[PDB]
């Protein structure tokens, strides 16, 4: 009964590069003139680009 | 003991006369009173701060004495312990060396050692020679060895 | 019948928490802390000494006092100040 119930599909980060992906994921989908209320559905469309500072 | 209290309400009068107990003129005094100022918050205990600050500038102040005669570095210890009605002398040694560490790149220490540059050039710049933080200081080996001759 | 008194308390340990909570909710915009907020300890801390039938408020008495008013601070905020707060005044809820 499993091979018929299912399709059976087809068949290590850093800790500095997990938490990077954190906030590059805030600043591409939530405006940067709200910031100073937080740390001092926009997810379906596109990303905006954003600075490194 | 004085330095097992938790926040304590300091006043502006008390630090003032803790400084002239050893002798110490009023340029000095007014660095260590604004070091309270702005350091109010962020602790865990305002008398170790104090004490730490007091002892930090009494050997700089007074280092033409403690060469001549080494019984004043063993007079201004037991003095403090008093004040503090503390009986250890283990913990006068470990709190002037925890508030050190934090008052060693500053502008206020810096001119207080000129007075009364060669070893911050070495840091900045990358040096493989510098100072380390580690071994005891030359000038401190030598009066340990005259305190246990007498 | 039974009115507890506030003789022989730390009045050192009042003034810390007040200091800490007032300087957290500027940096973050929280909600302002005016010194209505301090008395309503007093007032929390008397009457847990009436319900041990208690004329004197000890210091296990003002370390619950100080709880109710942190967690009913904190919980008032938003997600980001609700995730600070709670590491900064651990010490004072986490009691010995």
């Amino acid at each position: 009964i499993k091979l018929f119930l299912s399709t059976d599909d087809n068949l290590d980060l850093s800790i500095i590069s997990k938490y990077l992906l954190i906030a590059s994921y805030i600043c591409s989908y939530l405006e940067p003139r709200y910031d100073a209320s937080i740390f001092s559905n926009p997810r379906y469309l596109q990303p905006s680009l954003f600075a490194i500072e | 003991s004085l330095l097992v209290k938790k926040y304590c309400k300091m006043t502006t009068e008390e630090i003032i006369r803790l400084c002239n107990d050893f002798e110490l003129p009023r340029e000095v005094a007014y660095k260590i009173v604004d070091e309270y100022n702005i350091n109010a918050s962020r602790l865990v205990c305002p008398w170790q701060l104090v004490c730490g600050l007091v002892l930090n500038c009494t050997f700089i102040v007074f280092n033409e004495r403690r060469r001549k005669d080494p019984r004043i570095d063993h007079f201004i210890v037991s003095k403090m312990c008093s004040l503090m009605l503390t009986s250890k002398v283990d913990d006068v040694i470990e709190c002037v060396k925890l508030v050190k560490e934090l008052i060693i790149g500053e502008k206020w220490f810096r001119d207080l050692q000129i007075r009364y540059y060669d070893e911050i050039i070495f840091r900045k710049l990358g040096s493989m020679l510098q100072t380390t933080n580690i071994l005891v200081t030359d000038d401190q080996y030598n009066i340990w060895k005259k305190r246990i001759e007498m | 019948k039974i009115y507890p008194k506030l003789h022989q308390m730390d009045m050192d340990k009042v003034s810390r928490v007040y200091a800490d909570l007032r300087r957290e909710s500027i940096s973050t915009g929280s909600f302002p802390i005016t010194v209505r907020h301090l008395e309503s300890i007093l007032r929390i801390a008397e009457s847990f000494a009436k319900m041990r039938l208690s004329e004197f408020v000890s210091s296990y008495d003002l370390d619950r006092a100080i709880k109710v008013v942190v967690d009913s601070f904190v919980d008032a905020q938003k997600v980001s100040v609700r995730r600070q707060l709670r590491r900064s005044f651990a010490i004072y809820t986490l009691g010995h």
